[PDB]
RNA sequence: CUCCGAACGGUAAGAGCCUAGCAUGUAGA
């Protein structure tokens, strides 16, 4: 119900998506894809249950 | 319809928009219509691997996004 | 206690789990391509394995800028200028 | 050592003496395999033997920039500056054919344009073959005029760029 | 083939004689062209003559860009030469373009962290 | 973000004490003296 | 509904051999 809420979650998914990608590489590319993230430990990824639209 | 960039270090960072199917020959025309210059002096390098005017745009494998050095000849 | 534990929302012994998520790894594999196509950026494509087995064993940094490396070390994500290794 | 032409030479107006061609293709021309043989020194009568012995005329083929030995040859002669009278030797001979192109190329590239059209015009006549090399290495046998045509009226009928003559009829109005 | 050599020599002697009296009298022909253009647009007819093609070297066929699909610019440096590879509708999602960008929470423009510009054309 | 400026500054370390080394027992050096 | 961006954060460091476009214009006997 709160749109801030859920602007605020985006933005600051979008936030942690930085060093995530950037601590790799200091560039901050243009896609990096998102796979990289929400794959589970159980296959070896992340586990990156995320809220914010992430359109692959 | 794929967009690709070719870029350098000197002042020339363009993008061009060219089809999926097509050759390099008209990529090359569409990067010498857009930064400055004619068709038969540009060459799209990356790291030494000359690309040639007649092996196809997608046959060797270009996607969206690929950025590629120009050098002029 | 000096860690602010999120705890307030119930108890998890008296209380019990507060929430339920297998259901959104469920739909995460499936979204992500099933479990060969969200796999299939990885470098097991190679590595003596023919299927998926259990195999599990700076360790966990290395292992992942490792285990993407192809998903990320491609050219279209970082700029065009490539680089050869010596050898 | 391929920096002077021999101590002093006669600047052409255009660019430099050594520098009416691309930058990058002089460049080119130089780190090749026919300049490292003929490059210890070629003045005036050893570049005689060694142009009525290459029945090429072209610029550059394949993908790495490769000149042909035509156009290093044009180079090696340009770095060495001929007098004209030389230069109209060679203009004036009819026996060898790539001797006599060679010599018009030059007279284009370093000359008046009063002499170009004195000198090219009455190379305005011979049907005969050149070959030629192609920029995907494949050759073709062309007429002499598509040559002296492009020459006189195209630019760039080679890698090299020309020197922006005049429309003739300027100097039909003007001169003859 | 000597007899085959001069006949073409003059084949081509003729059509390289041609193409300089033809670039004199283009001189002439354009100014007289536009004295009857003159005459045409004087006292020709008004507005029943046209006389025209209204021909344009390259033909930029447009579409629609989707909803914020980049402003991609052609180059204007070679068009003189009517080339085949120009005509192709440049109207086409490039990279991104391919989402709808309107299920979006509220706007997504360049997430960057360069954001300098604001602007949508919504006025 | 500071760790890859200490990471670099430890290969940086690293590399001259390796030409250090390649060079006190160098072949125009050590070997080269070796030789005399 | 047409607003389109570029550089740095980037290419390990290495011992043996080799080639070169550039620069002074003088004091004094």
């Amino acid at each position: 119900n709160t749109q801030e809420l859920l602007d605020l979650l985006v933005k600051c998914e979008n936030k942690i998506q930085t060093r995530i990608k950037i601590g790799l590489n200091s560039k901050m590319p243009s896609r990096f894809p998102p796979v990289v993230f929400y794959t589970p430990k159980e296959l070896g990824g992340l586990g990156m249950l995320s809220m914010g639209h992430v359109l692959i | 319809m794929i967009e690709v960039v070719c870029n350098d270090r000197l002042g020339k960072k363009v993008r061009v928009k060219c089809n999926t199917d097509d050759t390099i020959g008209d990529l090359k025309k569409l990067i010498a219509a857009q930064t400055g210059t004619r068709w038969n002096k540009i060459v799209l390098k990356k790291w030494y691997t000359i690309f040639k005017d007649h092996v196809s745009l997608g046959d060797y494998e270009i996607h969206d996004g690929m950025n590629l050095e120009l050098y002029y000849q | 206690v000096l860690k602010q534990n999120p705890f307030w929302w119930t108890h998890q012994r008296h209380d019990g789990k507060l929430w339920n998520l297998n259901n959104y790894r469920t739909d995460m594999i499936q979204a992500l391509g099933g479990v060969e196509g969200i796999l299939e950026h990885t470098l097991f494509k190679g590595t003596y394995f023919p299927t998926w087995e259990g195999l599990f064993w700076q360790i966990p940094n290395r292992r992942f800028t490792l285990w993407w490396s192809p998903t990320i070390n491609r050219a279209n994500v970082y700029v065009g200028f490539q680089v050869q290794l010596d050898l | 050592m391929a920096n002077r032409t021999v101590k002093d030479a006669h600047s052409i107006h255009g660019t430099n003496p050594q520098y009416l061609v691309e930058k990058i293709i002089r460049t080119r021309i130089y780190e090749s395999k026919y300049w490292k043989e003929e490059c210890f020194g070629l003045t005036a009568e050893l570049v005689v033997d060694k142009a009525m012995e290459l029945r090429f005329v072209g610029g550059v083929y394949g993908g790495n920039i490769k000149p042909t030995p035509f156009l290093c040859l044009t180079l090696k002669m340009l770095q060495i500056q001929p007098e004209k009278d030389i230069i109209v030797e060679f203009i004036k001979n009819e026996d060898f054919k790539y001797v006599r192109m060679l010599g018009a190329l030059y007279m284009r590239l370093t000359g008046t344009a009063i002499d170009c059209y004195k000198y090219l015009e009455p190379l305005y006549n011979d049907y005969r073959k050149i070959k030629s090399q192609n920029r995907n290495g494949e050759f073709e046998l062309m007429h002499v005029d598509e040559f002296i045509d492009e020459l006189l009226h195209s630019e760039r009928v080679c890698d090299i760029i020309l020197p922006r003559l005049q429309k003739r009829y300027v100097l039909e109005e003007a001169e003859q | 083939n000597d007899e085959e050599e001069y006949e073409a020599w003059k084949v081509r002697e003729l059509k390289r004689i041609k193409r300089d009296r033809e670039d004199r009298e283009a001189l002439e022909k354009e100014k007289a062209e536009i004295e009857r253009m003159r005459n045409l647009t004087e006292e020709e007819r008004r507005a029943e003559l046209r006389a025209n093609g209204k021909v344009i070297t390259n033909k930029a066929v447009k579409g629609k860009y989707k909803f914020l699909q980049k402003y991609y610019h052609r180059g204007a440096f070679f068009m003189d030469e009517d080339e085949e590879v120009y005509k192709r509708d440049f109207s086409a999602p490039t990279l991104e373009d391919h989402f709808n960008k309107t299920i979006l929470p509220k706007v997504m423009q360049v997430k960057n962290f360069g954001r300098s510009g604001r602007t949508k054309y919504t006025h | 973000e500071a760790r890859k400026r200490e990471l670099k500054k430890n290969k940086k370390q690293r590399m001259m004490v390796r030409a250090a080394v390649l060079k006190m027992k160098d072949p125009k050096q050590i070997i080269r003296d070796m030789e005399k």
